């Protein structure tokens, strides 16, 4: 999700 | 020949990751939980950066990058946590983190006691069955590709492949030193089971986080906001039953 995505994205 | 595959696990292994306690303070269940949460958010970091490096993870789309971390990381978590606890302190105790490990009386105050001591159980059988350091890093691996969604990931297709590669390496690593084909066999089963022993484990954690953090306002009990994401968006479709884990034996 969006806090997870974010964090995945870098 | 070149270990290849081998090296690169070993090389992007995450270092240690403490957990902030206070052990200073009498154990509460508050801090105890409050503290395994912040830990969980802090091994994810490392999780995430683990697997967008291991071998073949980009050939997977985006979407499903993102989705198999999402689903397995209590399981991933919980395994090397095990490996953790049978290296350092050889099963004594429960070494989530250095500033972190769990005696019996941790694991009561906890209120997940069972769930510790069938995790205290998955520690000594990388002992029983003398998992050595190359097949824990295989086996962790395989891990992050063993929980999919019923209706199917966006390319599930390179997904399986990848699966495949993955339990391919592992039968290599098998086969190394033995050159019997029952031999291979026999550890090929061994391995196998102590895979399959994570999930259930990982299943009684996902129950018990959730009903924690429907009522963590009652309990005092503190969810980084990334970890509140996650457990309310994403691990109840593995408790409904919409995503499940991919076993080896029935
Ligand atoms: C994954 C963690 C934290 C990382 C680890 O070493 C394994 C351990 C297993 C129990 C989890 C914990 C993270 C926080 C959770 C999910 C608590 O809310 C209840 C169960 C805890």
């Amino acid at each position: 999700s969006s806090r997870f995505e974010s964090l995945f994205a870098g | 020949c070149q270990p290849i595959f081998l090296n690169v696990l070993e090389a992007i292994e995450p270092g240690v990751v403490c957990a902030g306690h206070d052990n200073n303070q009498p154990d509460s269940f508050a801090a105890l939980l409050s503290s395994l949460n912040e830990l969980g958010e802090r091994q994810l970091v490392h999780v995430v950066k683990w697997a967008k490096a291991l071998p073949g993870f980009r050939n997977l789309h985006v979407d499903d990058q993102m989705a198999v971390i999402q689903y397995s990381w209590m399981g991933l978590m919980v395994f090397a946590m095990g490996w953790r606890s049978f290296t350092n302190v050889n099963s004594r105790m429960l070494y989530f983190a250095p500033d972190l490990v769990f005696n019996e009386y941790r694991m009561h105050k906890s209120r997940m006691y069972s769930q510790c001591v069938r995790m205290r159980h998955l520690s000594q059988e990388f002992g029983w069955l003398q998992i050595t350091p190359q097949e824990f890093l295989c086996m962790k691996a395989l891990l992050l590709f063993s929980i999919i969604p019923v209706d199917g990931l966006k390319n599930q297709k390179f997904f399986d492949e990848l699966r495949m590669n993955y339990i391919k390496e592992l039968d290599r690593i098998i086969a190394c030193k033995r050159k019997n084909p029952t031999s291979c066999s026999r550890r090929f089963y061994q391995l196998t089971k102590l895979l399959d022993s994570v999930q259930p484990i990982a299943r009684e954690l996902h129950q018990f986080t959730f009903d924690l953090l429907i009522k963590s306002h009652m309990v005092s009990v503190d969810f980084p906001e990334m970890m509140a994401e996650i457990i309310s968006v994403q691990v109840p479709k593995i408790l409904s039953g919409k995503v499940k884990p991919i076993y080896f034996h029935t």
